[PDB]
């Protein structure tokens, strides 16, 4: 019976009347993202109990863990969720920061829609006003690394990408992951997050950690041989077991004798294919399943190395370093598609024999830390935060420039964005305007995750930069909700976390905003 | 009165049915005409994401449930493929055409006579446009403005500048002798691990797989470049024979047997290497399109010689009118003849892949539209606005003419038809007056998009009147009235030819619908 | 189960009123359109009486009955149908006379056969001769269909073509002037050229294609036959007393197998095959061959002298083969040319129709004023002889008379004109003023007379439209008892 | 029309207010100010004879109405309709409608 829904002719979509405002419900789809990460923002972030789609029960506060996830089927979410991907790109932090701010921008542009402004007119504003803050951080930037490749220097600045992750333990994180980074940097030009890897143990605690050289693996040598110098790799994908021939090889056995004589026939062939590894010039095998018992004592016999890797990600990353490849036969002595190393060798740890793949002979740029912790979901939130703490300092291997963290930057590049809004006559005045309100919900994200009025946080934070008091951030802290001074107690945040940050925060915003209706399709 | 399983509208609401879509669809794509309108985003329910502003891919890619509805998206593939401009702006005065006429046809008005004033306004339309045509001298300048008129409208005006001097430079490096322009000349090859704005010209062809071998030139300043089609990897047996092994030794020894038919051949490359001009400060090059060994890529590359491989049909099309080199179809007839002669052929290096280029060819007629971005959607966007600027500035070429923007011609057109009597009957005047009110829908619709009154910025354009030949549009930034030539904002002239034509006869067609009946629906 | 009494009369009239209710605004040049729902959404906004009900299905057997008619009409009458069906439909509208009268079918039937009888003799007074052997004459008449079409770039040609292919077809010696389009001017498309490249054959065209070089060419007098190791000897005689003439082209009825065709590729001829038999009759008076039973009964006779040439040249990417001669055989080919598929199409349908007008006119060399004329023009007739009509049968004798109107009447509806205001005018005219003109403007709308405008119509076409219409009223008026049975 | 593309109604009224004083001021120039005549109200009062009867009555009543005028005012007097009586009559046609020079008495 009519008059029935209106502008709805595509598939019967969902499309918002001219009073149920199109634009005011894709912006609610991403408020409601920023809510679900606003609070994990801080040192105080709030832990978020995720649960895998393996029924796998996890409690942490990292923002990628969440979105990745969380299912964001909503695509005006997922343009916000493509930018905390492409923030992944040249920087491993700031994810929140383009969540939280874009929330805002948005959020605050309902304000500006309300009243009449036209959405054209919005996204004009906020272009000019991340132009122009862009030309204001760099007047921000208090501190810049001295590049002394100094583990006091690393590890002072290192604490606050740290924190936020794994708090109250960011100063044992920040000297192992110091001495990680500082012996990579003589490397001029080719630091990477791929060099430095990450390697759980089941053990105490987070202080039993320690960081060792060359590609480590947890699983100790299966075999009696302690260190062998030998480059041949050979990789086998196949496990030590029972052999099967790719042709027929039917196999009959009527009597007992028969069966103890096809027996050692089996043996007699283990033995000549673990002899065949030795005729091929290779001390090393490596395993990905079960490895035999007698096939055991051979590698012992020839005093070949046995290796075991039941993780396929651990396979694959030799398989990218040393060159040695899986193949599917068990123990074909194929010596053109084995690794090269210069040095290999068990040591123990922390009491626990891990296997190494050191470079002694090259020069070496390769690491791995090697964590210790009771909880397998507590080591895995640890090296979570070992990513975004190597990737700040990748960033730092670019033009190295420190700006104030706590909400300090957010208040006086709010300050800075509001004056010029206020000057500027028009009507981008109130999207620049608003654009300055939206950094201002960062320091209400601190503060609200603090226990702390975050008015009170605003009021004070401008009344000091008022005064020329710059570089001033919260005090985070449950029973004073006063204010210090970020670089007096070291907290520095990063230039190009920054940049990139309000840049990739406001194509999100500015795309939902361009984007007034959403259609289905079909090929 | 009427049999099972059938119905039909036998009164006039089966034009208010038709009627009602046209205007559903005008509301839909109104807000996408210009630069300052916004985006519709295209759905593929796999995932898949597209944004554009183009209404030909809004009416094409996208489905839409209204069946009237889906006969007018057709028209949008007619309209595209003729002049590539203006399925838009065909939609919204089909839109506002159907609406004027709904006025007069609630009071009784046959639908007939509807469409004789149509007729008429249309022939008086298409004289306005030979008078106030400007048959301009195509140059840089001009074709700038057209090209910017057109990539304003797909892009966040941050890629116009940059596409702008791309897609005129591309046409002018096809446009000489007066031939006609071929887009085919103009292949568009997109690349990933680079931001949008890298966009640039290749001079030459480029190609996906290049050389991998460490001992390759990284570049050639010049080659012999020898097309090919022989396949140097391990093939069968050519030759009265066949393969018969009794073990994996004796097959091995069929591998040394039968990889002798490449190994006479791999040395041929290197004879032809030595024989035209091998002496010093000399280059040879390979454009195999099928698969080479590795030892084949191994030996030749210890002589100096860049061997490619894995191409595609049409590039080694590119290659020998880029080179001059004819591809031999096999080794045993190699000669001088198969080769050609080209410039700096180098090696792009992105993050993880890297491209072959064959730049400074001496006459490939032919050159290639580099495309970068970081996102898969942003290339298929620019794709589609690069190809949408090229048939801009082939239309301005093809057809010297051009014409003002900005509605300048609608407002115009309107004003004149109401100066214009009938001639067949008196109620024909109707139905031009319903012409004139629908081609003022474009500088409505602008004034919107742009957040302006939609009555006062056409008001002040179409009051602006002088005792001289003076256009006038509707200004997107300020809302004021425009003089598009003194800004340069041009448009061309088989798009508004085209317009009048598709329109007239979409918007005749629907009126003429007198009953709507299910063939068993 | 069973439906009878008045209600099978009163419903066979809605289901006639209904079918034909649909198509009366795709009568004339304004021909209203009509959208199609397809079940998948598909729309055809085509506005052609045929296809509209062709394509939607109907369940009533009474308008199963009128739908068919008007098929039957179509192909024997390149023209006519729209108006078949809305005459039909009007005549069985009056329901005044069968339901609150209570009037018998017999005595309307008696009143419908004796208008029929009348509106015949009332045509032929008006109608009007032709100068056939006029070129240009003729050609004013087929510009009536030409108009709105692909062809009406080369109109003349387009003429030239159904008009002579019509008379090469045209046996007047025998006296009824018997025509043939589909079996005497069969049509072919041949792909590549244009619309200008269309011709006539004189002769038979075979669209086979040469698969080996082993053929004739180029032959004056064409000799054209008409009729594994076991199949070897089987098929190496029967191929051995076809050779034994020295022939120039075999078309063999049946299949010819590889094995059969290797022989005859000895013997440098060209391998024709799968052929129908009236297509081998068409042959044999091309060339005046004869049919024979088998291969073995082959005689010297058997051949196709007096033929003008064979010739396999290839045209457009495809080869030809034509056993055509410099006379007239009986028959001729069009060979329509074409660039694309898409406008061959086009002119192949176009034609076709062209030539059932060129055959209606040269049937009978008599043409009547269209534009409602010819129906005002019958009506006033009836209503006069009425007056002297003595029985209850006057009513009905009359309300088929005011039931022509309704053809004029569609035409001003469509036009957008007061419609009672026109056809109020229009019947005075032919009451005063001379019944064969003053018809209806389908363009303009106004009243004009049909001795200005070239509207003229051929009279066979409303004889048997009429005819059928009556007998079709006729046909439903006489079912009283619908039942089921099998 | 207007208000549904986005105007305000207080627009619209303004224009009306500007097409009332030169609809008006043009009506000033098509009045006719001729003499007023017995030939020139007769037109005057069929035309608005017409519009309430089955004109049938139009002459009956025309000539009727205008003579009740016209012996209610001379040497330019002004002019009462009370001065005239409307009487009602039962056992007469439509038809039969007339003057009555005096006055009426129940």
């Amino acid at each position: 019976k009519a008059p029935g829904f209106a502008q709805m002719l595509k598939e019967g979509a969902k499309h918002f009347s001219g009073l149920e405002e199109a634009v005011y419900r894709n912006i609610q789809a991403c408020k409601e993202l920023a809510q679900t990460t606003r609070t994990a923002y801080g040192p105080n972030g709030m832990n978020k109990m995720v649960i895998n789609h393996l029924e796998k029960l996890f409690v942490t506060n990292d923002a990628a863990t969440i979105l990745r996830e969380l299912e964001v089927q909503h695509p005006a979410a997922k343009m916000i969720v493509m930018a905390s991907h492409m923030q992944e790109q040249e920087v491993g932090d700031g994810t929140n920061f383009v969540l939280v701010f874009a929330g805002a921008l948005l959020e605050l542009a309902e304000e500006l829609l309300r009243i009449g402004l036209s959405v054209s007119e919005v996204i004009e504003g906020y272009e000019i006003a991340c132009r122009k803050a862009h030309e204001i951080l760099p007047n921000l930037v208090c501190c810049s690394a001295k590049n002394l490749r100094d583990i006091d220097e690393v590890s002072s600045l290192l604490r606050t990408s740290i924190m936020s992750k794994q708090y109250g333990n960011e100063v044992f994180l920040a000297k192992l992951i110091a001495q990680a980074c500082v012996s990579i940097f003589p490397d001029s030009g080719h630091f990477n997050v791929d060099n430095i890897r990450v390697c759980k143990i089941l053990g105490s605690g987070i202080s039993s950690s320690s960081v060792l050289h060359g590609m480590v693996f947890k699983k100790e040598t299966e075999g009696d041989v302690t260190s062998v110098k030998d480059a041949k790799i050979a990789v086998y994908s196949c496990p030590f077991d029972g052999m099967i021939t790719e042709t027929k090889g039917t196999v009959l056995i009527k009597t007992a004798e028969e069966l103890m004589n096809f027996s050692k026939g089996e043996e007699n062939l283990m033995d000549a294919q673990v002899k065949a590894i030795a005729d091929t010039g290779a001390n090393v095998v490596v395993t990905g399943g079960k490895v035999a018992d007698m096939a055991l004592h051979y590698a012992n016999k020839y005093n070949i190395m046995l290796v075991r890797l039941n993780s396929k990600w651990d396979l694959r990353r030799l398989c990218k370093t040393v060159g040695a490849t899986a193949l599917p036969r068990l123990t074909p002595p194929v010596l053109e598609e084995m690794g090269h190393c210069d040095s290999v060798y068990l040591s123990e740890v922390g009491d626990t024999q891990v296997v190494v793949f050191k470079h002694e002979k090259e020069d070496g740029a390769i690491s791995t830390i090697v964590l210790r912790g009771s909880t397998d979901n507590l080591m895995d939130d640890i090296e979570r935060a070992v990513d975004d703490g190597v990737n700040t300092f990748k960033v730092l291997t670019r033009d190295k420039r420190l700006v104030p963290g706590g909400g300090a930057t957010e208040i006086e590049l709010a300050k800075q964005i509001t004056s010029y809004g206020e000057t500027c006559p028009g009507l981008e005045q109130y999207a620049i305007k608003k654009f300055a309100e939206a950094f201002e919900a960062i320091p209400r994200a601190l503060a609200e995750n603090s226990g702390v009025k975050a008015n009170e946080v605003i009021s004070k934070l401008y009344a000091v930069h008022q005064e020329g008091n710059k570089n001033v951030g919260l005090d985070i802290e449950a029973e004073v909700p006063a204010v210090k001074d970020m670089l007096e107690a070291g907290i520095l945040d990063t230039y190009l976390g920054k940049y990139w940050a309000i840049k990739l925060a406001t194509n999100a915003a500015v795309t939902v905003l361009r984007v007034d209706q959403i259609i289905m399709a079909k090929p | 009165t009427l049999n099972p399983k059938a119905e039909v509208a036998r009164a006039q609401a089966a034009l208010a049915v038709n009627i009602s879509a046209a205007r559903g669809l005008q509301d839909v794509l109104r807000t996408n005409l210009g630069p300052k309108g916004t985006m519709k985003m295209l759905v593929s329910g796999a995932g898949d994401i597209k944004l554009t502003k183009d209404g030909n891919v809004l009416l094409h890619e996208m489905q839409i449930q209204h069946p009237t509805a889906s006969l007018i998206a057709k028209v949008a593939t007619a309209q595209d493929d003729i002049t590539g401009d203006g399925t838009t702006s065909n939609v919204l005065i089909i839109g506002e055409l159907l609406k004027q006429a709904d006025l007069y046809i609630s009071e009784g008005l046959h639908p007939r006579i509807i469409t004789e004033g149509f007729e008429a306004a249309k022939e008086k339309a298409l004289q306005f446009l030979e008078e106030v045509k400007v048959s301009r001298e195509m140059d840089r300048e001009t074709l700038i403005d057209v090209a910017r008129t057109s990539l304003r409208t797909k892009v966040h005006a941050e890629l116009a500048d940059v596409l702008t001097e791309a897609v005129v430079d591309s046409i002018l490096a096809i446009k000489k002798q007066d031939e006609p322009i071929d887009l085919f000349m103009i292949e568009i090859m997109e690349m990933k691990h680079k931001s949008e704005t890298d966009t640039s010209l290749i001079r030459g062809l480029v190609l996906d797989h290049g050389a991998r071998h460490p001992d390759m030139k990284k570049r050639v300043e010049d080659a012999y470049i020898l097309t090919c089609n022989v396949s140097l990897e391990y093939e069968k047996t050519e030759v009265n024979s066949g393969f018969f092994y009794k073990s994996a030794e004796e097959r091995e020894k069929l591998v040394k047997a039968e990889r002798k038919f490449i190994e006479d051949r791999v040395k041929k490359i290197i004879e032809l290497k030595r024989k035209v001009c091998g002496d010093s400060d000399k280059g040879f090059v390979v454009i195999n399109q099928k698969g080479i060994d590795p030892f084949s890529l191994d030996a030749l590359s210890k002589e100096g010689i860049v061997a490619l491989r894995r191409a595609k049909r049409r590039n080694m099309e590119r290659l020998t009118l880029a080179c001059g080199g004819v591809a031999l179809n096999s080794f045993d007839d190699l000669s001088p003849d198969c080769l050609g002669h080209a410039g700096l052929v180098y090696e792009y290096t992105l993050g993880e892949e890297k491209f072959t280029f064959i730049e400074k060819c001496n006459n490939p007629r032919s050159v290639t539209l580099l495309i970068k971005g970081p996102n898969k959607h942003t290339l298929t966007q620019i794709k589609d606005a690069v190809r949408d600027g090229l048939r801009a500035v082939k239309n301005a070429i093809d057809d010297g003419c051009v014409v003002p923007g900005a509605g300048a011609v609608e407002v115009a057109m309107a004003e004149a038809l109401i100066k214009h009597k009938p001639s067949v009957k008196g109620r024909a005047q109707l139905g031009v007056q319903a012409f004139a009110d629908a081609l003022l829908i474009i500088p409505k619709v602008l004034a919107q998009n742009s957040g302006f009154d939609l009555q006062e910025t056409l008001v002040k354009i179409q009051a602006e009147h002088s005792e001289s030949g003076q256009l006038v549009g509707v200004d997107l930034n300020t809302g004021e009235p425009m003089v598009a030539a003194e800004v340069g904002v041009w448009d061309n002239y088989c798009v508004k030819k085209q317009l009048l034509h598709s329109c007239t006869v979409i918007a005749t067609n629907i009126l003429l619908v007198d009953e709507i009946m299910r063939a068993g629906m | 189960k069973r439906e009878s009494g008045r209600k099978v009369q009163s419903g066979n009239i809605n289901a006639a009123k209904t079918i034909a209710d649909i198509i009366r605004t795709c009568l004339g040049p304004k021909s209203m359109m009509k959208m199609l729902l397809d079940p998948m959404g598909g729309i055809v906004m085509t506005n052609d009486g045929n296809a509209i009900l062709r394509e939607i299905q109907v369940q009533h057997p009474a308008a199963k009955s009128m739908i068919e008619i008007s098929r039957t009409q179509d192909e024997e009458v390149g023209d006519g149908t729209t108006s078949v069906i809305i005459l039909a439909g009007e005549m069985l509208s009056v329901a005044e006379h069968f339901l609150e009268q209570q009037m018998h079918p017999t005595v309307v039937i008696s009143a419908y056969r004796k208008a029929l009888d009348d509106m015949i003799s009332t045509l032929k007074k008006i109608s009007i001769p032709v100068d056939i052997s006029d070129s240009d004459m003729m050609l004013n008449i087929i510009n009536s269909s030409i108009t709105t079409k692909a062809i009406s770039r080369w109109s003349s040609l387009a003429c030239n073509i159904a008009l002579d292919a019509v008379k090469m077809v045209q046996f007047e010696e025998n006296g009824r002037k018997e025509i043939d389009i589909k079996k005497y001017a069969r049509v072919e498309k041949i792909p590549g050229g244009i619309i200008e490249d269309s011709c006539v054959l004189r002769g038979v065209m075979i669209n086979k294609d040469v698969t080996h070089p082993r053929m004739r060419r180029y032959i004056k007098n064409p000799r054209i036959v008409l009729l594994l190791q076991m199949e070897e000897e089987y098929i190496q005689q029967l191929c051995e007393d076809i050779i034994q003439l020295k022939p120039d082209v075999v078309i063999t009825e049946k299949g010819i197998s590889d094995l059969a065709q290797h022989y005859l590729m000895r013997a440098n001829i060209t391998a024709i095959r799968r052929v129908r038999k009236t297509d081998n009759n068409r042959i044999a008076r091309a060339c005046g061959a004869r049919i024979v039973s088998r291969p073995e009964e082959l005689r010297e006779d058997d051949v196709g002298t007096g033929a003008g040439l064979l010739e396999i040249k290839k045209i457009g990417d495809e080869y030809f083969t034509f056993i055509t001669d410099c006379k007239d055989p009986k028959a001729c080919t069009i060979l329509l040319r074409g660039a694309s598929k898409e406008i061959l199409s086009e002119v192949e349908r176009n034609l076709q129709d062209a030539m059932q007008v060129c055959r209606n006119v040269l049937l009978d060399p008599q043409l009547v004023p269209g534009g409602g004329a010819s129906e005002m023009a019958v009506a006033h007739a009836l209503t006069e002889k009425s007056k002297a009509m003595t029985g209850v049968e006057q009513w009905p004798y009359r309300a088929v008379a005011q039931a022509l109107e309704v053809i004029p009447r569609t035409l001003i509806q469509n036009c957008g004109a007061s419609t009672i205001r026109l056809l109020t005018s229009l019947r005075a005219k032919h009451t005063q003023e001379n019944c064969e003109t003053w018809g209806v403007n389908g363009e303009t709308g106004t009243l004009v007379d049909m001795k200005e405008l070239g509207i003229w119509e051929p009279l066979a076409v409303k004889l048997q439209t009429y005819k059928t219409a009556v007998e079709t009223a006729v046909l439903l008026l006489r079912i009283d008892d619908i039942v089921s049975g099998h």
